């Protein structure tokens, strides 16, 4: 993980996703104690984005032969960079996280969200 | 009123020109409301949490005190 | 009173103009190391000329 | 000089002093050493890197990077990689010390760096063990204390009289010196382990690395709270010697009372202002590798700090603020910093010029 | 053993200790703020009692239902508690006092009515049940009299029906900056207590009563009771602050004690581990 | 006073334009100087590469 | 049994259709209850839904009791 | 530290000093948090007297003479004892703490205090 070897944009996206996920983790307790409402409007979008990140990570396997049909994804690093950049920006922070589940790039997520 | 002192026992009054200034009393109202949110947002989050983890796993230590092996 | 308030707008416009200046500074300053890297590769090209 | 404001302020390092970098693993310790090496464009000293039990890949990466810096011209390096006879590794630091002592006895001043003295200690343990020698605690023959100590003390700053008499008249003016920068890796940040315990009482000062800070993205991740340098300001320049105290005390106050981060929505205002001061100055030291700060850069940063001219700007852009200021002076007032790093003296004319430039910068282009 | 985890536990306890220290300081600031808040309510009640006394000394020809006392059949009770606990045992001893008093009253065959303030007491008396008709939470450190108004009016009307005969304010008296005590005092039944005292003459001057003196006096009694409730709320909030502060101090102290305990045991365990491992090594070496 | 205010409005807009010119020329000059020094140092790098 | 640490790499592959079909929500509820252990002694200020999850965990916990020598079809 | 060693009065004096220094040490936290003027005036007297004590225990050094000027002062017992006892009597509660700082015996302290 170094900007000189991976470029700057990918590195900084990784930085931001680290930050958002680790901050979401430490709020779990207080969210359980009170609920989302008592938290400031800040970090609500953070919670949603973290959940969508977790869904986005769900990658159907190319070779299980029987887990979801053995579909390969092998999505380009650049396309995933695009998608996570948009998610960090909030380009799609208006969609249920399920649309990001068990899929790959933004094309699949949008198609799933529209089909449902 | 007295010939030298006058006062009003106000049910509710605000230094203001008109009821249009109702947009101003709610400012302090929601300010104190936000503070009321804040007191909980710290109190339970600070006290209840940390004190919860404090006594949590201490037992496995107190039971292994005199361990020679 | 309104005219006096209006002058202040001009200062904000000037500040925005100054801000653009930083945009251009960064943008063309980038070009320097762009050239640096590209013809650094050109130095590598002299290098594999030397390797041939 | 290290090009590290925290380092160069709270932990001065003098020519011929033994100072220890220590911490847990993957903490940039290697990076700390190499960057310290880089800052020797102008010091005129020479430098030696000793690598012990390393992946040749890592070794070559360091080599290539140094070559990019070109500083492998007043520099020499030897490495006992992990694919080498244990005895080779065991003796290597002594050889590096020998090369350093060459120049030291030539009246020259230089710097050397070890890698994983723990590892070579392990190798020595194995060797001794194979000799059927009586083992000690944790299988360590006792002389490990003697082993390390007889090495470290060989580096110091010498009396010029010794120089003169050794040269037999060849050189008479300078005094030789050699500064020792070893590194120790620790298990979960323990200090009670036998080998580190031995090491501690040997150095003239120690520096710790805390995993959480780098995990928190604090780059570098030095914990100044325990890292010390008992040589005092004698290893700083007059101006830095002057300007360190503000950071010292602000960082103190912060670290006692940093707990109030989420707090101070009802507390007294003075606490809030001091907290903001502390947060800003703490962030100030976040720094990237291969970006050494000239002492003039550090000087302008500290001046802006103590002048509070950053006590009015948001924390998230402090680094940006600093970089902009850096470039601004670097361009506008190059002769001033020229003179500064020529001498490193604090004068009212100097500080007046600096403050004028700062307030110009604030008046001029924004960050 | 897993000594690093033990050290981590120690560090966590240290952090908790500092957090408790912060709790105490915040509580102190809140204490001072509320302590200031109490004094501001004086002149209202002062002048208003003055004028009510002027009225009654000017008009002793009749009385008010809030000025009268008939035999008691049922009572209403008003208790103020926090939204969150951890502040000493103020709710605890408060509840003890109220329950013993209610038992003392039911053996006098008089029913007890309630309107509730503060979530803790809300639960505490919902589980018990009782004849509760009011319940409020989300009071905050500076509530609006508006917030109390619904409940207080509930008691007002209930008293007007003659069902409730005595109404007691249940709060905690701010005895001093450190110690505070629960207080349960009837308020709707009033007798001359500085209402027949602190006076030496009936002023030959008097005000003319633009509305009917009767309704005017009634509205007065309304305001006076509401103000009394308000200041009681303020005082009990301050008491809560004090109790929380003290509890945080005690928590810090217990944390220090446990830290000592753990440190001692850690030293012992480290010694034992070193002994075991060196014995292992020397035995293994002696094997050859 | 209104006439004076108008005169002041001009007296501020002209200075706004002036400082605009100052800032923009400064930025342009600095950037050009930077690109200059940059490619000079990268040329040193290239020659040392060929020497390697 | 302490389900928090005892597992099998085999998984449902050695279970019949129905039992594998059922065990899911059970494991989930156990995980939830284990999650809220540290606050189990403070069921006065938490979320109502969390209380429901805790109650479900309590019931299923008691459901896991059994006598000795008494196996089940 | 025994009355059988330093004598009776000396022992008791030292014990009293220890008590005062302790007492003030636990006073410190309350002074910090709950202000200062919320305590017994006797406790405040304790505070001032302990501060005087601490100000006094430091002294110039004959070795410090070459260091920073300020020639040091040699002082035996039976004056330290008397001065400290008088301080414990509170007979010096009319003097700022400064007269006790960087100074020799109580006679010197009073000389400075008069001169201050
Ligand atoms: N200030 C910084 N900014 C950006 N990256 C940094 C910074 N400091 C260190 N790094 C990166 O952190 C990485 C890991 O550091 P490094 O490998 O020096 O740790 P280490 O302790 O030497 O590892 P090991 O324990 O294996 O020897 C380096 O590759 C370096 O690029
Ligand atoms: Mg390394």
């Amino acid at each position: 993980l170094d900007p000189l070897v991976v470029g700057q944009e990918h590195y900084e996206i990784a930085r931001a996703v680290q930050n958002v996920l680790q901050r979401y983790k430490e709020l779990k307790d207080i969210i359980a104690i009170l609920g989302m409402d008592e938290l400031a409007e800040e970090d609500k979008l953070v919670v949603y984005r973290a959940r969508k990140i977790q869904r986005f990570f769900s990658q159907p396997f190319h070779v299980a032969e029987v887990f979801t049909g053995a579909p390969g994804k092998l999505v380009p690093l650049k396309e995933t960079i695009r998608g996570f950049k948009g998610l960090l920006a909030g380009e799609y922070d208006h969609i249920p996280e399920q649309a990001f589940y068990m899929v790959g790039g933004i094309d699949e997520v949008i198609a799933k969200a529209e089909k449902l | 009123v007295q010939p030298h002192v006058v006062t009003v026992l106000a049910d509710t009054a605000i230094r203001a020109d008109n009821l249009d200034e109702a947009a101003i009393l709610e400012a302090r109202k929601n300010a104190e409301q936000l503070l009321a949110n804040q007191k909980s947002d710290l109190d339970s989050a600070a006290a209840l949490a940390a004190l919860a983890e404090t006594a949590a796993q201490l037992e496995t230590i107190r039971k292994i005190k005199n361990r020679a092996q | 009173d309104l005219a006096d308030a209006q002058a202040q707008v001009k200062q904000e416009l000037d500040a925005a103009k100054a801000q653009a200046a930083q945009l251009i500074e960064q943008a063309n300053r980038r070009a320097a190391q762009l050239i640096e890297e590209a013809r650094t590769q050109a130095a590598a090209e002299g290098e594999r000329i030397r390797q041939q | 000089q290290t090009g590290y404001k925290s380092v160069d302020t709270m932990i001065p390092v003098g020519r011929g002093q033994r100072e220890l970098i220590i911490g847990d693993r993957q903490t940039g310790k290697t990076a700390m050493a190499i960057d310290a090496i880089i800052a020797q464009k102008n010091s005129g000293i020479k430098c030696v890197y000793v690598a012990i039990g390393q992946k040749q890949s890592t070794i070559a990466n360091v080599v290539r990077k140094l070559e990019e810096t070109g500083a492998m011209a007043y520099t020499t390096v030897v490495a006992a990689a992990a694919a080498d006879p244990a005895a080779m590794q065991y003796l290597a630091p002594y050889s590096g010390c020998t090369m350093g002592e060459y120049f030291r006895d030539r009246g020259e001043d230089a710097l050397i760096i070890y890698d994983d003295l723990s590892k070579q200690a392990v190798a020595y343990r194995q060797i001794s063990l194979l000799l059927r020698r009586p083992p000690g605690r944790e299988a360590y023959p006792g002389d490990v204390f003697y082993l390390h100590s007889r090495l470290l003390e060989r580096a110091s700053r010498v009396s010029a009289e010794y120089v003169e008499k050794f040269t037999n008249g060849a050189v008479t003016g300078k005094t030789g010196s050699l500064t020792a920068l070893p590194i120790i890796e620790t298990q979960a940040g323990d200090v009670s382990a036998f080998v580190p315990t031995n090491v501690i009482s040997i150095t003239d000062g120690q520096i710790f690395l805390e995993t959480s800070l780098f995990n928190a993205g604090i780059r570098p991740a030095v914990n100044a709270g325990i890292s010390v340098s008992r040589v005092g300001g004698s290893a700083q320049t007059k101006i830095i010697k002057k300007l360190s105290g503000g950071i010292r005390t602000a960082l103190a106050q912060y670290r006692e009372l940093a707990a109030f981060a989420q707090f101070a929505s009802d507390l007294d205002e003075a606490t809030r202002k001091q907290l903001e001061h502390g947060q800003r100055v703490t962030e100030l030291m976040k720094q990237k590798q291969y970006a050494p700060y000239s002492i003039a850069d550090q000087a302008v940063s500290v001046y802006a700090s103590n002048e509070g001219y950053m006590a009015d700007v948001e924390v998230k852009k402090i680094v940006d603020f600093d970089a902009a200021l850096i470039a601004y002076f670097r361009s506008e007032y190059a002769p001033l910093m020229k003179q500064i790093d020529e001498t490193g003296d604090y004068n009212k004319d100097i500080e007046a010029a600096i403050k004028a430039g700062i307030e110009s910068f604030k008046a001029t282009q924004t960050y | 053993a897993n000594l690093k985890e033990i050290r981590a536990k120690v560090a966590s306890i240290k952090s908790t200790q500092k957090i408790t220290r912060a709790m105490q300081m915040v509580a102190a600031s809140k204490m001072r703020r509320a302590q200031e808040r109490m004094a501001q309510g004086r002149p209202y009640a002062d002048n208003m009692r003055r004028v009510i006394a002027h009225l009654v000394q000017a008009n002793p020809e009749y009385k008010h239902r809030y000025m009268v006392d008939r035999p008691v059949k049922r009572v209403g009770y008003i208790i103020v508690s926090s939204d969150r606990g951890l502040a000493g045992g103020l709710n605890i001893n408060l509840f003890k006092k109220v329950v013993q008093h209610v038992k003392a009253q039911q053996e006098q065959s008089i029913e007890v009515q309630f309107a509730l303030i503060g979530q803790k007491a809300v639960s505490f008396f919902k589980n018990y049940g009782g004849k509760v008709l009011g319940a409020t939470t989300q009071i905050g450190d500076a509530p609006s009299l508006e917030q109390l108004t619904g409940s207080v009016q509930v008691m007002l009307d209930a008293f007007d029906k003659g069902e409730l005969d005595r109404i007691y304010l249940v709060s905690n008296g701010f005895v001093n900056a450190m110690t505070q005590k629960p207080k349960v005092e009837q308020l709707v039944p009033l007798a001359p207590a500085e209402e027949g005292d602190d006076l030496n003459r009936t002023y030959g001057w008097d005000y003319i009563y633009e509305p009917e003196a009767e309704e005017l006096l009634n509205g007065l009694l309304v305001r006076y009771i509401e103000s009394m409730v308000y200041q009681g709320v303020i005082e009990n909030v301050a008491c809560e602050q004090s109790a929380r502060m003290v509890a945080m101090k005690a928590a810090t102290d217990n944390a220090g004690q446990l830290i000592k305990d753990l440190q001692l045991i850690y030293n012992k365990l480290r010694q034992a581990a070193i002994t075991q491992e060196i014995s292992e090594i020397v035995g293994g070496a002696a094997a050859v």
